RNA sequence: GCCCGCCGCGGUGCUGACGCGCAGAUCGCUCGUCGGAGCCGGGCAUGGGGGCGAAAGACUCAUCGAACCGCCUGGUAGCUGG
RNA sequence: GCCCCGGAGGACUGAGGGGGAGACGGGUUCCGCGGCGCCUGCAUCUGGCCGCGGGUGACUCGGGCCUAAGCGGCGGGUGAAGACCGGGAAGGGGCGUGCCCGCCCGUCGAACGGGGAGCCGGCGGAGACUCCGGCAGGCGCGGGCGGAGACGCGCCCCCCGGCGACGCGCACGGGGACCGCGGCGGGCGGCGCCCCGGCCCGCGAACGCCCCGCAGCCCCCGGACGCCUUGCGCGGAGAGGGGGGCCCGGGGGCGGACCGCGCGUCCCCGGCCGCCCCUGAAAAGCCGGGGGGCCCGCGCGCCGUACCGACCGCACAGGACUCCGGGGUCAGCAGCCUCUAGCGCGGGAGCGAACGCGGCUCAGGGAAGUCGGCAAGCCGGCUCCGUAACCUCGGGAAAAGGAGUGGCUCUGACGGGGUCAGAACUGGAACGGACGCGGGGAUCCCGACUGUUUACUAGAAACACAGCGU
């Protein structure tokens, strides 16, 4: 909606910011083979209830 | 940068809990200059952006340069 | 079964009265010091239609008797009352349509309306459009007055109960047929959720004691006794007799 | 914005109520910028001569033609 | 050409305080301009008719002199209602006393 | 009807016809007596004579 | 030229509702659309505004009356009997 | 609470299409109604043997001659399968 | 050269839009650059997909405030409790001490109701009533007279009032915007013949001052067989006539800064009239009355603001509120064609079998077919003629049946404008030439009628209904 409360805006803002890949130097640093962050989401198939 | 060369305005990130009157006073005490008007918004990520226009007899180039902004 | 329609109306919600945009409760003027020792003068300000009510109402302004300013009353209008008229309330008021007098001071034969069944209660009898009470006789030694109610019953009230002279305006309202289902819809939309009505024999047995059967029919007598329990007390309750016949006098 | 009779024009000048004057050639337009309103007077060039000489020396004048 | 415009207000629900008119701008464009509701002027306390002399503007925007009439009960009674109060007062004094 | 009233009023004002003639023809116009403007101008001549 | 023979103002109803109802409405509806006499104006300009409420369009006075006529016959008799009872109270 | 008819609101017949669907009820043509007991949006109220019903045992989030969720509960079976 | 991009051609959506924008829901899908591993049911160099950078600025718009239907709270009351129910309670303010006044909740509940005040031009890859320039408006803070009259020209408390503030309707009238025709100024196109006959562009806001404003209500003289509407309506409780006052979302002139004339359409407003056993919110806030006591400066905080039918149906011919609405034909917001704007829809090519699905035509006969005229066909616009039984006298009724209708050249009627009426001539013996658009009649049963229902196999004779009765 274009008319949203600041409290809903802030919780939506955090899901946008943390929706990221693992950095590549972290993959070298921590010696990882699983490289996908499975807590990511995509707007077409998500149901963020926030 | 276009904002400073014309319109004499500097764009800053500030703590979300600050109002326009607290922003004007802070900028005037830290950079030793004269503010004219402050616009603000909260970005889609949660930060606060301030549009700070300096007084019509001050060059924000002279003030952005001393700060490093250029 | 389930709870029947008459059992669901006592709980409130969709069966509460439609009181929005009503003018207020209609009452006589409160009995006070000045009215007991004399009479107080008011002036008719407006004649107004009240939602859900057949007779009209009147706004009457009286002076403040315990301070400065005015006091505004809401009366049920006797027929013949008109804007700008001067009315009177008290023991010394005269016999004119619109005045409020103790029923002991009113001569026998008079038409009155909005009568108190106990003193100072502010009026509860003969309030509907076209109705009136008669003053039948005075019993001075016991301080009681005899009146005839709109049903034809007789009753004894105190002689210090008050009344308004005249009969209620709006009379003859029921003599016009409602022609259409739509005129009935508009009448009850201003009162209550009580219309339209579905017959008990048109229902299933779970819904009503009259429901079911391969032909629509009640099955037993529809005279039920006075001590029947809720959910059971449908049809004709405690009927002395039934059927259509003349000869009553 | 509003128009003005010539005599009122100098008095606003005489009390230092003007901030800038502009002379416009077309009948000449004289526009005076006060705190509240912009005022406009139309005169022929013959008439505007004398008025500008009376022009308050504390009142900046500019010209304009094209 | 094509002269269709979009809505000017926060929502498009066309209530009685969201009516516009249309006007052509100096840049050759069709603009929308709100049409304010016009309040009534004050009405007589005895007769319910418009009081003469007061413009249909909310009194916050009218100077003090513009909001008044120069007579006893200036903006309360319509002039005829005053004359009837004056006669009733004077004549009742003449009948409640000296017969 | 606007045409016939506009003509009838013009005459009364100029005193071509009086007020009692004006009012009689005013009612005849309202009752569909004259089909156009020419017919009313003869009735006016014929009543005056 | 007369446009109906019997139905009068109930021609607005068409063929609906039966003869006995339309007969009742012709009398009732003729009565409530009528012009009555101001008891004060003395002019014939009283019209109904709601059930029980009658206003002179010349006096501007407002009056309380019957549902479909200005005066009812019960109220005429009541006013007549009440008046005689007051005058009898006078010695 | 008149008649023909557009949007809208509804859903008659073809027992047409589809029936491993476009679809866990849709599509085509035809059809009822269209100033009224008319249609639509938001807010608010009524809670399970209870509600709500112009009454079909209808509707109450694909659930109704008694909703849904967890537990009592690995409920009991002279009956079917192994 | 890919279904992407460009140029040229051919078409479509068809102003209730496959157009331009909001509300709700979604949440970064928005923008620029790169890219094809996944997805884009065919392909891809495309993309709402993947990587990397960015992006939403308000005194005037909305939210914050007010109250609606409601919902909470309330000395207490009740119940084993959880909890549920509630006015009968020593219920707070102004100041300045000290006096005085006072009956008793809610800074809960509307991003459509109420509400102090914003317009034009310009700039960017993505924001604008928010930025920049210009011109204004609102709320704050600091440096007793004139008139015959209608009427004209600082405050505080108590009381009385006002504004806020309100239904529906066929019509009639006025303004704005739109739309056309003609002139004149500038530019285009095509051109076998004709063409001063085709196309595009000719723009002016909020706000301030002056003038002008029909209806409607008011004042003065004076004393009546009239004034006047499409309709009405009004007058000795003072008409007409003569001269005035007030209101009027409007118009003009000067500021801000090309010229005429018309039929309609939409939107708002006006005065009337009709209708109801229906009579069509409240409050904050702001103002008046009666009585008593007494120019120049500065500022305006907090939150929303990108984009989308990218929403719900496991992703999808379903479902999903509102705003703006050109031209021709026409009774028209119908059908059919179109200017502006916009351009997807799990992919292509070949062949022209059966059989299906949606369509078309058929000699002669005309329901013999079938449970049954199911399906299909006939009728249909407008004008004139002509219309029965029966009836609750309103209907039946478009009953049934007939005739005319193009093009061209003209004539008459109404006070510049379309309509209505008539005639000559002419064409396969044609004309509502597409489109749109009743088949009719004689009867019997049931229910009086409009209305309601088994969402998803039943729309009815079932339910409801006015009336009648207990
Ligand atoms: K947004
Ligand atoms: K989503
Ligand atoms: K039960
Ligand atoms: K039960
Ligand atoms: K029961
Ligand atoms: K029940
Ligand atoms: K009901
Ligand atoms: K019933
Ligand atoms: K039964
Ligand atoms: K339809
Ligand atoms: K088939
Ligand atoms: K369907
Ligand atoms: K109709
Ligand atoms: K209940
Ligand atoms: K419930
Ligand atoms: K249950
Ligand atoms: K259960
Ligand atoms: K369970
Ligand atoms: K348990
Ligand atoms: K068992
Ligand atoms: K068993
Ligand atoms: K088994
Ligand atoms: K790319
Ligand atoms: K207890
Ligand atoms: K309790
Ligand atoms: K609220
Ligand atoms: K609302
Ligand atoms: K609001
Ligand atoms: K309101
Ligand atoms: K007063
Ligand atoms: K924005
Ligand atoms: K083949
Ligand atoms: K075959
Ligand atoms: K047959
Ligand atoms: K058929
Ligand atoms: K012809
Ligand atoms: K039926
Ligand atoms: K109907
Ligand atoms: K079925
Ligand atoms: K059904
Ligand atoms: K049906
Ligand atoms: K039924
Ligand atoms: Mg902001
Ligand atoms: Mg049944
Ligand atoms: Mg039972
Ligand atoms: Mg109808
Ligand atoms: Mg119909
Ligand atoms: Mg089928
Ligand atoms: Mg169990
Ligand atoms: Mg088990
Ligand atoms: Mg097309
Ligand atoms: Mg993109
Ligand atoms: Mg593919
Ligand atoms: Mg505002
Ligand atoms: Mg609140
Ligand atoms: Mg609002
Ligand atoms: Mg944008
Ligand atoms: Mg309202
Ligand atoms: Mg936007
Ligand atoms: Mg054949
Ligand atoms: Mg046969
Ligand atoms: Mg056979
Ligand atoms: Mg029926
Ligand atoms: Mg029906
Ligand atoms: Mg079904
Ligand atoms: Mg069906």
């Amino acid at each position: 909606t274009a008319n949203k409360t600041l409290s809903r805006k802030l919780r939506l803002a955090k899901k946008t910011k943390t929706n990221k890949n693992i950095p590549r130097w972290v993959i070298a640093k921590d010696h990882l083979k699983k490289t996908w962050n499975y807590k990511r989401h995509h707007w077409r198939r998500s149901h963020l209830k926030l | 940068t276009t904002q400073i060369e014309k319109n004499n305005t500097i764009v800053f990130i500030v703590d979300r809990r600050a109002s326009k009157p607290e922003i004007r006073k802070a900028f005037e005490t830290v950079f030793e200059t004269k503010v004219a008007r402050v616009n603000t918004l909260i970005t889609p990520l949660g930060l606060k952006k301030a549009f700070i226009r300096l007084a019509p007899d001050v060059q924000a180039m002279d003030v952005a340069s001393k700060m490093g902004l250029a | 079964g389930r709870r029947i329609r008459v059992q669901r109306k006592g709980a409130g919600s969709v069966f509460r009265a439609h009181v929005a945009r009503r003018l207020g409760a209609a009452k006589l003027r409160a009995n006070d010091f000045a009215e007991r020792t004399g009479s107080v003068r008011g002036v008719v300000k407006a004649i107004l239609h009240d939602r859900g009510r057949g007779a009209p109402l009147a706004r009457v302004q009286f002076p403040n008797m315990r301070g400065e300013g005015r006091v505004n009353e809401l009366f049920i209008a006797p027929e013949g009352m008109y804007t700008g008229q001067e009315v009177f309330s008290g023991n010394k008021a005269t016999l004119h349509i619109g005045n409020i007098l103790p029923v002991g001071n009113i001569p026998e034969g008079t038409y009155v309306c909005n009568v108190e069944e106990k003193p100072m209660d502010r009026g509860c009898l003969a309030r509907a459009s076209g109705t009136y009470c008669l003053v039948v006789a005075h019993n001075m030694e016991t301080n009681k007055t005899r009146i005839r109610l709109p049903s034809g019953q007789k009753k004894l009230i105190s002689s210090k109960a008050r009344a308004m002279i005249g009969l209620v305006a709006g009379g003859g309202r029921t003599d016009k047929p409602l022609l259409k289902a739509g005129n009935a819809y508009h009448k009850y939309k201003a009162k209550r959720n009580c219309w339209p009505v579905v017959r008990g024999v048109a229902m299933n047995p779970v819904d009503h004691p009259h429901g079911g059967g391969n032909h629509q029919h009640i099955g037993v007598s529809s005279c039920v006794p006075r001590n029947a329990v809720p959910g059971q007390k449908v049809g004709l309750i405690a009927a002395r007799r039934t059927g259509c016949s003349g000869g009553k006098r | 914005p509003n128009t003005i009779t010539e005599e009122n024009l100098m008095k606003m000048i005489a009390d230092g109520r003007g901030k800038k004057l502009v002379v416009k050639s077309c009948k000449v337009k004289l526009k005076l910028r006060t705190a509240k309103y912009l005022y406009t007077l139309t005169v022929p060039n013959a008439d505007d001569a004398k008025s500008i000489v009376k022009g308050c020396k504390d009142k900046v004048e500019v010209q304009y033609v094209n | 050409a094509d002269c269709r415009v979009t809505c000017r207000f926060h929502s498009t629900y066309r209530t009685r305080s969201k009516i516009v008119r249309y006007k052509r701008t100096p840049g050759n464009r069709l603009t929308s301009l709100r049409v304010k509701k016009l309040p009534n002027a004050p009405h007589c306390a005895e007769t319910g008719k418009q009081i003469h002399g007061i413009p249909r503007v909310i009194p916050q925007h009218l100077t003090r002199q513009q909001r008044k009439v120069s007579r006893p009960y200036g903006g309360k009674l319509c002039g005829s209602a005053l004359r009837a109060h004056i006669l009733e007062s004077f004549l009742n004094e003449e009948n409640q006393a000296l017969r | 009807q606007r045409v016939l009233r506009r003509l009838l009023s013009r005459y009364r004002d100029d005193e071509k016809i009086d007020r009692h003639l004006y009012e009689t023809l005013y009612a005849k116009a309202k009752g569909n007596m004259f089909k156009n403007k020419r017919v009313l101008l003869e009735h006016i001549v014929g009543m005056q004579k | 030229a007369k446009r109906t023979k019997k139905v009068g103002l109930t021609g607005k109803y068409g063929t609906r509702y039966g003869r006995a109802a339309r007969k009742q409405l012709l009398k009732i509806e003729t009565s409530q659309k009528a012009k009555y006499t101001c008891p004060f104006c003395a002019k014939d300009k009283v019209r109904r505004t709601a059930c029980g409420i009658w206003t002179c369009r010349s006096c501007s006075k407002t009056m309380a009356g019957g549902a479909y006529s200005l005066h009812t016959e019960p109220a005429n008799a009541a006013r007549a009997t009440i008046r005689r009872l007051r005058l009898a109270r006078e010695d």
